[PDB]
Formats: structure tokens, sequence, C-alpha cells
């Protein structure tokens, strides 16, 4: 129990993020019981997760944590059920986590967050159907967009452009964004309309390609230029919740689903590895910066599983 | 005072959360029964075997609080109508589960969403829950005035917002509700929680929700403008709606994060109570009919039935009516007695159906007003009231008044009459059979004799109120036709309803009736221009009468005698509601039918579609002779 560090961790582990240095950032919520809330935890020893005692630093959040992202090496950006986006700044000794700002701009639960290339700006997605752009420096919303006709599922920033990001909603719309354009959104999709978009992942190197997962467990590889879906395989027996590329030169895709299953796939989306390790919903996946063959998973089973990938 | 509630999709500590909203002045809390993000698996291992608890304990609140202070909410992930089988299957079980828990807690109402056009399976699943035990708990359907797709910013290059004219399209949100409600066979438990956005539609689209059962109105924090002093305020036109909504007496629900962060959430609520008290006050009528709104009653039949004392009491409680009567008789006397003949000439005035003599006192005041001489017979068949008359006559009226305990149709009068005065009218004028009563007594009026009232005329207008339609439907009684309710008129202060067209006259009657062959049987064909898409649920009835020359009484809203609560309107229900489209004409046919024994109305709709002829042969409803 570091100073302020909570004694126990909420059972529902929503986010698992590896810093450059190889540290483990965990976000967890309480989705059942008297208290519905969430906490932030740092594990400078990844293997000691999820043990609250053997944690580097720990903090409690007013409410639950729907999504989470690293800001540089010291900032954590928080998507709250409160409809608030919060910035939590690390201690200099990195022993405690403190709220830089908590802003109640979203009218409903904040479902998704990504950080723009700068790291001076970020994008929020909510069940209020709105997408907002933030100044992390100025702690304000520059622009708010109401492009969607349903709750916004996932938002993901372009790797190397500060004006570009993807958004997907239950309105069966995947939007490519450029704040540069007077009409910033552009509806992008496969030949035929299909199952709702659930998960978005930009390619590391190939800045003009991304993958989306559907609620039917099908992952589809999209090229913006051709505006047509290049490749699609049915990886999961349930919704595709998360898609994560390896740090590898030719990256690997980690596929997490509500089928409580993980798959890892090549470029051609063929299936090298599958892990029935989790006995509940697989929520996140991070590749170790240190060992690129190591991939770490979190579940609502409170299981933090480290996979060695061929 | 305004009944107001807080909607939240985030409740960390239910104890503290409810406390806050109380301190902020909210009468109730709309909140999730299961964690909004806590998706559940029912069919596929291993996630189906997830260890409980599945949500927070009922012990966390008093049953009283559960029963009064909490409105449940379906989880947003639950999507019963999904195209994906596995999602529909889990959504089905989840909806049941969540719905059953609200029941377990004894929640007074549970919020469900109509955010799309196909909520067929959602209707089907709720319907089951409703037909699983008999409970009063209400279901509020969250339906936006404006669909979210027609509210989106025009910020997609390739998918621009359609600005072309869209009359029916701009009403797609009502059809969502109409269809859902219709699938659920118009259950009393399913009502509307109307959601309001920054951009209101056309009065047109707002006009669709007039007769609909709106228990709540949901106002997002977003739609609130900022006054100079930073206070939350609303558009004048947003306000017109709130005033409109206050007349319908709906509860108000505030959703979304407090954007007026300086001032507390009592800031928003302050505004509403501000507008509430700042409404224009209730006229006598509004005050008179305070409990009676959309409250169905059977029409009185003071011919075949003998009216109770308190019935006459409330007949007499309307001074304007009798001031009108005094004036008509006042005027008539002067027209029949020249000032030279004042003392030599005394008129014979017969009150027919005198009840407790309010028309006798009026006749007396009219004579003292006209300084003319009058002889009075009070003819009354109700012998209970005849008691009241004779006590009045003996103690007060003296031998000037001759009380006659008889039916006016039977009574052999000593001498013929200069004027006959009557109160034999109902909400449809002729429904108490004034024509037949006055036709029977007609013979003992002088050839130059006057009848006050001289003439009366029924009017009908088509109406839409799903509320009242269901009220009639619920009036089914054992050991009679199961649809008898629909084949009879009801006197009611119509309130949650829509007049689909201008009132047109139906039946007219003149007294005396000079016709060589007198027939009070009537067939009328009527055609109602309708300029809105709507659903016809029945026909509202009103009347106008001419006491004497310009002196008149009307419950017709256009010409309604002001401050006169003596009659509420009549309603002719129809069994099956009829969709009417803008431009279409509603054609209705009304028949007044007669026996030796009884009189009745039969009615039919011929356009835009034919209906069954209602009350054939007075099977369901008749008026006694
Ligand atoms: C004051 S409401 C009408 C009154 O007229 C009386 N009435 C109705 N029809 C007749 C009739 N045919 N003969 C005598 N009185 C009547 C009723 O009993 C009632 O008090």
């Amino acid at each position: 129990l570091p100073p302020n560090a909570p004694a126990c961790m909420e059972r529902q582990l929503e986010a698992a993020r590896y810093r450059s240095d190889g540290a483990l950032l965990l976000g967890a919520s309480s989705l059942s019981g008297r208290c519905w809330a969430g906490s932030l935890w740092l594990f400078k020893d990844p293997c000691a997760a999820p043990n609250e005692g053997f944690c580097s630093a720990g903090v409690q959040t007013e409410a639950g944590v729907a999504d989470l992202t690293w800001v540089g090496e010291r900032g954590i950006l928080v998507a709250s059920d409160s409809g608030a986006v919060e910035l939590w700044e690390l201690d200099e000794n990195e022993t405690l986590i403190v709220s830089k700002f908590c802003k109640y701009e979203h009218d409903d639960i904040v479902s998704t967050v990504s950080v723009l290339s700068s790291g001076t700006q970020a994008v929020s997605g909510s069940k209020d159907i709105c997408i907002k752009v933030w100044d992390l420096a100025q702690q304000v919303v520059l622009s708010s967009y109401r492009a969607h006709a349903a709750q916004v599922t996932c938002v993901a920033a372009s790797p190397h452009k500060d004006s570009v990001f993807l958004s997907c909603s239950e309105d069966n719309r995947i939007l490519l964004w450029d704040t540069r354009c007077p009409k910033p959104a552009s509806q992008i999709g496969c030949s035929a309309p299909g199952y709702l978009p659930t998960s978005l992942a930009w390619h590391p190197q190939q800045s003009e390609v991304f993958v989306f997962g559907d609620e039917n467990g099908t992952v589809s590889l999209v090229d913006t230029k051709s505006t047509s879906c290049v490749l699609s395989s049915a990886v999961h027996s349930q919704c595709v919740t998360g898609l994560v590329f390896s740090p590898h030169s030719v990256p690997f895709l980690a596929s997490l689903s509500e089928d409580c299953s993980l798959a890892v796939l090549d470029s051609s989306l063929s299936e090298l590895f599958r892990s029935q390790a989790h006995r509940d919903f697989v929520r996140d996946a991070t590749w170790s910066p240190l060992n690129h063959s190591l991939l770490t998973t979190v579940g609502w089973d409170h299981q933090v599983v480290h996979h060695v990938v061929p | 005072r305004v009944s107001s509630g807080r909607d939240l999709n985030c409740v960390p500590e239910i104890a503290d959360t409810l406390g806050a909203v109380a301190k902020q002045g909210f009468d109730f809390l709309c909140m999730p029964v299961f964690h909004p993000r806590f998706k559940r698996e029912f069919i596929q291992e291993p996630a189906k075997n997830r260890p409980g608890p599945q949500t927070r304990s009922d012990l966390l609140l008093s049953g009283r609080d559960w029963n009064t202070l909490i409105v449940g909410k379906l989880s947003p992930w639950i999507r019963p109508d999904s195209k994906v089988e596995k999602i529909r299957r889990n959504s089905e079980a989840a909806m049941l589960q969540e719905l059953n828990f609200g029941a377990y807690l004894g929640l007074p109402a549970f919020l469900l969403p109509l955010n799309q056009e196909d909520n067929t399976n959602l209707a089907r699943v709720l319907t089951n829950h409703i037909h699983t035990g008999h409970h009063s708990s209400m279901f509020w359907m969250r339906v936006p005035l404006v669909a979210p797709e027609d509210l989106r910013d025009d910020i997609i290059e390739n998918a621009p917002t359609t600005h072309t004219e869209e009359y029916s399209g701009e009403e797609k949100t009502w059809m969502w509700w109409h269809n859902f409600r219709t699938l659920c066979d118009y259950s009393k438990r399913i009502a509307v929680a109307l959601e309001i956005g920054a951009d209101l539609p056309s009065n047109h689209v707002i006009d669709r929700w007039l007769g609909e059962p709106i228990k709540a109105a949901i106002l997002p924090t977003s739609i609130f403008l900022t006054n100079k002093k930073g206070f939350p305020v609303l558009s004048k036109m947003h306000q017109r709606l709130i005033f409109r909504l206050l007349k319908l007496e709906v509860q108000f629900i505030i959703t979304g994060t407090n954007h007026h962060s300086e001032k507390e959430f009592c800031s928003y609520l302050q505004y509403l109570e501000y507008l509430s008290q700042n409404r224009p006050p209730p006229n006598a009528y509004e005050l008179f009919a305070k409990g009676y709104e959309d409250y169905l009653q059977s029409p009185l039949q003071p011919l075949m039935d003998n009216l109770e004392s308190q019935t006459y009491e409330v007949f007499e409680k309307d001074p304007i009516k009798y001031s009108q009567y005094q004036q008509a008789i006042y005027k008539c006397l002067l027209d029949r007695v020249p000032e030279e003949e004042k003392d030599t000439n005394v008129q014979v005035l017969m009150v027919l159906g005198a009840g407790r003599g309010p028309l006798v006192n009026a006749s007396l005041r009219a004579a003292k007003q006209a300084d003319r001489r009058i002889k009075l017979y009070a003819v009354e068949k109700n012998p209970n009231a005849v008691v009241t008359l004779e006590n009045w006559q003996f103690e007060e009226w003296g031998s000037q008044v001759t009380v006659v305990s008889s039916d006016m149709r039977e009574w052999v009068a000593p001498e013929k009459a200069d004027i006959i005065v009557s109160e034999l009218l109902g909400s449809f004028a002729d429904n108490e059979l004034s024509p037949e009563c006055l036709d029977g007594a007609q013979h003992f009026l002088k050839d130059d004799g006057v009848s006050i009232p001289g003439e009366y005329t029924s009017f009908l207008a088509p109406i839409s109120s799903s509320k009242l339609y269901n009220e009639v439907r619920a009036c089914r009684e054992k050991d009679r036709d199961p649809e008898a309710q629909f084949e009879m008129p009801y006197v009611v202060r119509l309130h949650n309803f829509h007049q689909l067209s201008a009132p047109q006259p139906c039946f007219t009657f003149s007294h005396p009736n000079r016709d060589p062959m007198i027939d009070n049987n009537r067939y009328c064909t009527l055609e109602f221009p309708v300029e809105v898409n709507t659903v016809l649920h029945g026909f509202a009835g009103y009347f106008e009468t001419v006491l004497y020359q310009d002196i008149t009484l009307s419950i017709r809203p256009e010409t309604h005698s002001p401050g006169m609560f003596s009659w509420f309107p009549i309603l002719f229900p129809i069994k099956q509601p009829i969709t009417v489209r803008e431009g279409q004409t509603i054609c209705v046919r009304f028949w007044r039918c007669s026996n030796s024994k009884k009189v009745w109305y039969e009615w039919a709709v011929t356009a835009p579609v034919c209906s069954a002829i209602h009350n054939p042969t007075g099977r369901s409803y008749t008026i006694g002779l």
C-alpha cells in the first residue's frame, strides 16, 4: 500500500497499457456490488499484476473507467462513466497518481479515448453520440462533433497526423476525420453494409491502412485510398472488442473478443496463436516494449495473463 | 409546484447519489438497475458462468424509496432487435432479467428506449413481462421529438444532411411509438417520456403528440441557453412547449452533466418552477373541471331516471345559465305585453321539468325586471323534486305558482300557455329527449305561444386521443357485449386530445315544431377536412341553443358561453382507431333513431375507411321515453 494506494483492486480490469520503459498501467472498474467505481494502478514489475500490494503506485477514481490511455510517460487520460474526461499526472518519484483535471463535458458515459500525434491534444467518444477534441495543455475542448446517430463505440487517432482519426458507432458508420476539411468526417466502408463497427486499429508503418472488428467477430483490413475492404476473416465467435498491432517491423494483430478468447494473426489475417486462458471478457492487450514476443491480456475475470507469441 | 426528476447513467454510491438529488430538490431518480457497461452472457461458456453478484442489493434502500423515488433504466447494450442472432438472444434474456428486477424492487416506472424504427422484438419481450403477473408499474418509452439521424451536424462530406422538404419523414419518431404501442395492444402500462433537443421540429410534428400518453418530458442540460447573469434559460418556443406540457401535467426529467457549473442543478429546476408559477392562472372553467380531465361519465337521463338532490344542486351552481334564462324571458315578455296592457295583461308561463325551481325564480325575477304580470305552472315528473317545489311554493312563491306533479306529455292543462320554459338539454342537446317531451306538451301552447328554448343544434368534431380510446376500452364489463363501451357516448372534460377538424352541426330542433308530420328521427352525413396525419379515436360532441333571439348557450369552443360549466362535452368512441393522412377527409354518418319505448344514436365512419355501424338498434345504448 503506497501512500493513497487502495488496499484492493476493482474486479473488472478494462485497460492494460505498457509504457516505453516496460511498466504496466492498469485501469479497473466495479461493474457490480454496492460501489460502482474504478482505480488506476502502476506495476513497474509487470509479473506482480494484479496484486495491489506489490504495485508501484495506486489511486481511486470518483467513478468507473470505460477506457484509458498513456500520455507521454507520466500522464493518464481517463474516460469516466461520469461523462467527464480526467487527466491524472504521475508523481515525480512516480509513487502516487494525482488528478491534473476532471471536466464534465460529455452528457453521457465517455466510452472511448485516443491521444493525437502531438500528445498536446486528444479525442473523446461518448454514448451522448458526440466526439470532442481536447487541449491537454489548456485543459479545454477545442471542437465538439455530432457526426453519428448512435452512441460512439471506438475513437482511434492517426499515428503520425494530429488532424486525423477514425470513429465507429452503432449507426453502422466508420468515420475518417480531418479537422483540416470544412466537413471533417468521411463515411468509409466495405462494398455492402454489414455488422456494427466495434474496434479500430491504425497500421504502425502503413499510415493509410487500418483494421476494424465487427460485433459478428469478423476483423476487416481497410485501405483508405481504394475505399474498399481488402481482407476479412471471422476470428471470433463473438463481438471483436479490441485490435492491437505488435511493435514488430511486420506487425502482428492481437484480437480480443467477448468469446473470452485471444487470437494473434499475420498480415493476411491468418491465425498463428489462440488463447482460451481467460474465463471472462478479454478487455485489452499490450505488447512488452522490452520483449516484443511477450503480449499481456486483462479480463473481467481479474486475470492479468502474459502470453509468449511464436 | 412541478414534479421533477434526475436522469443519470452513472451511480457510484446509490445512498450518496439519492441524497444529492434530494438536496438539489428532485422528486425522483432515473438510474440503472444493472451497471450500464456490465454486459452479461447467457448461452456461451465460459462468460455465462461469471460469478455474482450480478448487481447491487435491494437492501441498499427502503422499499418505500424503491416504490417512490427510483425509476429503472434498461442497459444501453441490451439491443433485442439486433440483426446478429447471439446479440438478440442475450439482449432478450438481459431485458427480461433487468425488467424482472425492477418488478422485484417494486419500482414505480422503468425507462425503455425507442431510438430506431424496428423495436418489434423489444415490444414482444416487454409484452411477455407485462403478461407475466398483473402489476401497475409503468413503462416510459424514451422517444425523441426529432430522430438522432435528422439531428446530426452536416459535417460528413460524402454523406450530407438532406435539407429537402420531408413532411411525413419529420414525423418518423411518432410512428416508432405508434407501432410499438400498437404491437403491445395499447397497454395502459406503456406511456411516453418525450425527449426534447436544441432544434424543435414543426408545430406540425409537435402536434402529433397531442392525444398521446406522455407521463414525462426529458430536457437535456444542452438545450438550455445562458442568461446575461450566466443562468440557464430556454428559447421562447422551447418555453411554449413547457407551458403546453404543464397543461398535460407531465413530470419533467433533467439529463446530462451540469454545464452551468457556477450555480447548482437547482438552477435548471428553479427555471421550470419559475415558468410553472409564471403560467397564466386557471379560469373558473379550468378550476371547475380540476379533477374531471379525461374522466369518463355516462350521460344523465333525467326523463327515465329521477335525479338526486345533489345532481340538481350542481345544475343550480351555474349562475350564468340562469342569468341567460332570466334575460330571454325578460325580453320575450316585453315583446308580448305593451306598457298600455302591463296591468290588464298577465302571461301564462309554464316551466316544464322545473326540478327545484331555479327557472321558476328566474321567471319571477324576469317579470319583476320587465314590470309585467305572470302566472306560473311548475310541471315536474320527479316526485322527490316535486317535494322541494311544494315547500318553495307554500313557504315563498305563494298561489302565483301552481306546482303540477305530472309528465308534460300526459298533463291535461287547465288553460293554454303564452310561453313554455325548459332545461331538458344535455351535452349533445337532444340526448335527454327534449324534442319528444316538448313535442308532447306542445298542444297546450297558444297558437301565438313561445318556446324558450326556441331552437338547439348538436355539433360534432373528429378527435385523436389514444389516452381516451384506452379509457373506453377499459370500460368493458362482464355479462354484456365485450365492445358495448365503444357503442355508447360519454360526457367527459376532454383534455389530452386533438380536434382533427372544425365542429360542424349534426342535428337541429325547433320548438314549437309546426311540421304537418313531425319526425325527430335524423340521418346526417358530415365531411371533415383534415390537414395533419393522425389517428381518429372518436367524435367530440357539443351543442348551441337559442333561448330567445340573440340570447344563446354554447359548449361549442368557438362560441362557448364564457364561465358556464353546466355541460362538459360528449364523446362518441369508435371500436377500431383509423389512421387519417394529411389532406384526407373523414366522412361520418350519425342517425337519431326512435321506438315507442326508446331513442338512440347509431354512427359510422365511411371515409377515409368504413367502420362498423355503432349501437345498431340501440343494442349497446338507448335513452328511455
Ligand atoms: C332540471 S333538469 C330537467 C327536469 O325535467 C324533468 N322532466 C324531464 N322530462 C320530463 C317530462 N316528460 N315531464 C315532466 N318533467 C320532466 C326532470 O325530472 C328534471 O328535473
